[PDB]
């Protein structure tokens, strides 16, 4: 039941495609999942008929569009399907989010938010849509509350919502590509850093990578504060357990290596770091440093631009 | 023998290789099971950047010990 | 820092032009720059790609053409990205690369390169703009092998003269809330011309026109390089009025301030920049009637800027920043050329006591 829709999306637009949407009416799930079971190539071409024939100039096309979007969010999350088909469909959905009126994206976004609460997020490739829709929201500056307020409520839900400890890294990476304020990057980093406590260890460094490259456009002192508090406190936990190492110090080393390599790009991070661990008044050097921070600085040293200031700091 | 790698998306991945084997072999296996070519890969264990000509015996790397990866995009 | 960087790249260029074969063994160390390119200012990027490219495209170093395909590759990658900077960075490198290899398969290769950087840059307006601008700068400063130039100009002239150029048809396309008319003709020309500019329908369809002025700049420099300063194909272009709103009144339509005000304001802005490049163009021409028409255009300019500052005074913050009045003077407008001030050879005509004064103020 497929070739009577490529005979619609070839000749004319909105004369015969829109009529198909109202006339069929039986469903939009059984025809797509099972279409991929025989020939996946047809499925990628079927979606190219719906979105060309359902523009958001009219209500019915917009609601058909919303239903196909929710159903594709379901199947991409559900199906143990071929990887290239998943890459294709997420690319197709990514291409079409541009001419959408304001008050439709709230539903898809709240669906994604409910997904972070409960959803089986086996793939974070469903979460690739969340970046673009929040920018397509903010560019629509009319009463949906204006677009930015819906965005901020959404971010507050995303942070204040509870995070499936496995797939929080991908969630964290989604905030990377959206242009945010200092306040919203601050919200995500402070909560995401509060998440560090309630985890396995070994996932943390790439998390830190994503945190850092996001931190390049926001609050970075906040991240280093949280980092050093985390690792200094746990070092003391280890010291008192002594008076759990062979992995722990390893992960530390790797983290240090990540942040050195990221400073290698952005030097402002270096200067903000060193200002944090500026002794200045000597009492700061009785809350500033840990063994871990020191190890950081001595690793940092290797950058020829930083072999003076770091050493003057440690020495003095 | 089995080992772990973790990456910037948190894809925990399980690599079966003998310790006497070398690192570029693992880059071949990454190009195989994950489709990522060698030259973009940057492999780390415990805060050491791992080179090509070494092996897992050289770095005291053992069973189920977790490696870290990043995508060294020259340009990006 | 920045000054250290600049010094190093000056040094590098001096070495490679002097002692290239020495540098060729260190080619990998030169490529070892290529990670920290986000960290560095665009002008340094221009200089960087210059040095890599002149190292690559030397007639002796066609032995080691591995670096050649590598740098071709990375540029194709950098352009392939969606991001403003990566597309832009590639554009800049690609332009410089193209230009230096431009001094017959070489011609086909640079041709494919410009076609594909366009095809990649076709969609983003500021990126397409910067392409045009950098291409322009490259033709301006540098001289080379007119075969590529005669090739690409045949494309460019056709593209422009089909894109925005239309008939002097009093009826245009597009249902506006505005009385569209052919405004700012000289009127000493023949009013039945097949040359006029479909501007406001291109705008309302935009709601391609941002790139206009620089595309003309590029076109002009191309024509001058081809026919050696002969714009007889274009000399009947400044005879164009433009199919626009009744732009003149910015007081009768007061207190209905909507996106229509933004339309009008940025429209006038574009108009001004268009004229600005026109006067940059037809300054050198010794024809006295041409210069009279230039000064007609300057009278248009001053009244238009007056109208627009009035529009902004009445409607405060419907601001086009497009890459308060002090900001608008210098950067957001087109930098005029030096030889434009050939106009100063003319003598003033006072209006009261008895070439207007306020255009002289402007200059």
């Amino acid at each position: 039941m497929d070739q009577k829709i490529l005979s619609l999306a070839a000749e004319k637009t909105a004369d015969k495609l829109q009529e198909f949407l109202q006339t069929l009416r039986e469903g939009d799930l059984t025809n797509l999942l099972q279409n991929q079971a025989v020939k996946g190539k047809v499925a990628g071409a079927l979606l190219r008929a719906i979105f060309k024939g359902s523009p958001c100039s009219e209500e019915a096309g917009t609601l058909r569009r919303r239903k196909i979007y929710t159903c594709c969010i379901q199947l991409v999350e559900s199906g143990d399907l071929q990887k290239e088909i998943v890459s294709e469909i997420i690319g197709l959905l990514m291409l079409e989010a541009h001419h959408f009126p304001g008050p439709l994206l709230v539903e898809l976004a709240n669906e994604f938010i409910s997904a972070v609460r409960e959803g089986s997020l086996v793939n974070g490739k469903s979460l690739e849509l969340l970046p673009i829709i929040l920018t397509v929201l903010a560019t629509k500056k009319e009463n949906l509350l204006s677009g930015e307020e819906c965005k901020k409520q959404l971010i507050n839900t995303l942070c204040s919502g509870r995070w499936d400890q496995q797939y929080v890294i991908q969630l964290t990476s989604m905030f990377k590509d959206v242009p945010l304020t200092a306040e919203e990057v601050e919200f995500v980093v402070e909560k995401a850093l509060s998440m560090f406590s309630k985890m396995n260890l070994q996932e943390i460094p790439p998390l830190v990578y994503q945190l850092l490259v996001l931190s390049s456009k926001g609050s970075r002192k906040s991240v280093l504060e949280g980092i050093i508090a985390f690792f200094s406190a746990l070092d003391k936990q280890h010291n008192e357990e002594q008076s759990p190492s062979g992995e722990l110090r390893h992960v530390e080393g790797t983290i240090i290596l990540h942040i050195v390599f990221a400073i290698k790009l952005d030097y402002e991070l270096g200067r903000e770091l060193v200002k944090h661990l500026k002794v200045g008044q000597q009492g700061d050097s009785n809350n500033n440093l840990s063994p871990f921070s020191i190890a950081l600085l001595l690793s940092v040293t290797r950058i020829q631009r930083f072999q003076d200031q770091v050493l003057d700091l440690l020495k003095t | 023998m089995q080992i772990f790698v973790k990456t910037l998306t948190g894809k925990t991945i399980t690599l079966e290789v003998e310790p006497s084997d070398t690192i570029e072999n693992v880059k071949a296996k990454i190009q195989d099971k994950e489709g990522i070519p060698p030259d973009q890969q940057r492999l780390i264990f415990a805060g050491k950047q791992l080179e090509d000509g070494r092996t897992l015996s050289d770095y005291n790397i053992q069973k189920e010990s977790t490696l870290h990866l990043v995508l060294r995009l020259r340009g990006g | 820092n920045e000054a250290e960087v600049d010094t190093a790249l000056d040094v590098l260029l001096e070495l490679v032009v002097l002692n290239p074969s020495a540098m060729m063994m260190n080619a990998v160390f030169v490529k070892g720059i290529l990670d920290y390119l986000d960290n560095i200012s665009p002008q340094q990027i221009r200089k960087l790609f210059y040095v890599l490219s002149t190292l690559a495209f030397s007639k002796q170093n066609e032995a080691s053409s591995h670096i050649q395909d590598d740098m071709h590759l990375v540029i194709r990658k950098q352009l392939s990205s969606t991001v403003f900077k990566y597309k832009l960075i590639g554009i800049i490198g690609a332009v410089t690369m193209a230009g230096i290899m431009a001094a017959d398969e070489q011609c086909t290769q640079v041709t494919s390169l410009l076609q594909l950087v366009h095809s990649c840059s076709e969609q983003s307006p500021q990126a397409s703009a910067l392409y045009y601008d950098e291409f322009a700068n490259l033709i301006q400063h540098e001289k080379l092998d007119p075969k590529a130039l005669e090739w690409v100009g045949q494309t460019i002239c056709n593209d422009f003269q089909d894109a925005f150029v239309v008939d002097s048809c009093v009826v245009p396309e597009g249902d506006f809330p505005f009385p569209v008319k052919a405004l700012y003709g000289l009127e000493e020309y023949d009013t039945q011309n097949g040359i006029a500019i479909n501007l406001l329908p291109l705008l309302f369809s935009q709601d391609s026109p941002l790139c206009l002025a620089p595309y003309f700049r590029l076109l002009r420099l191309c024509v001058e390089r081809q026919h050696n300063g002969n714009l007889e194909e274009i000399d009947g272009l400044l005879d164009c009025p433009i199919f626009l709103t009744d732009l003149e009144p910015g007081e009768k339509l007061e207190s209905m301030s909507a996106k229509e005000r933004s339309f009008m304001c940025s429209l006038i802005f574009l108009t001004l920049n268009w004229f600005r490049e026109i006067v940059n163009a037809f300054c050198q021409e010794t024809s006295p009637e041409m210069k009279g028409k230039v000064l007609t255009r300057l009278k248009h300019i001053v009244e238009l800027q007056i109208i627009l500052e009035k529009y902004l005074a009445v409607t405060p913050d419907y601001v086009p920043p497009l890459g308060l009045l002090l900001h608008n003077s210098h950067a957001f407008f087109r930098e005029l050329d030096i030889e434009v001030f050939s106009i100063l050879h003319c003598g003033l005509v006072t209006k009261f006591i008895l070439l207007g004064p306020p255009e002289l103020l402007f200059l």
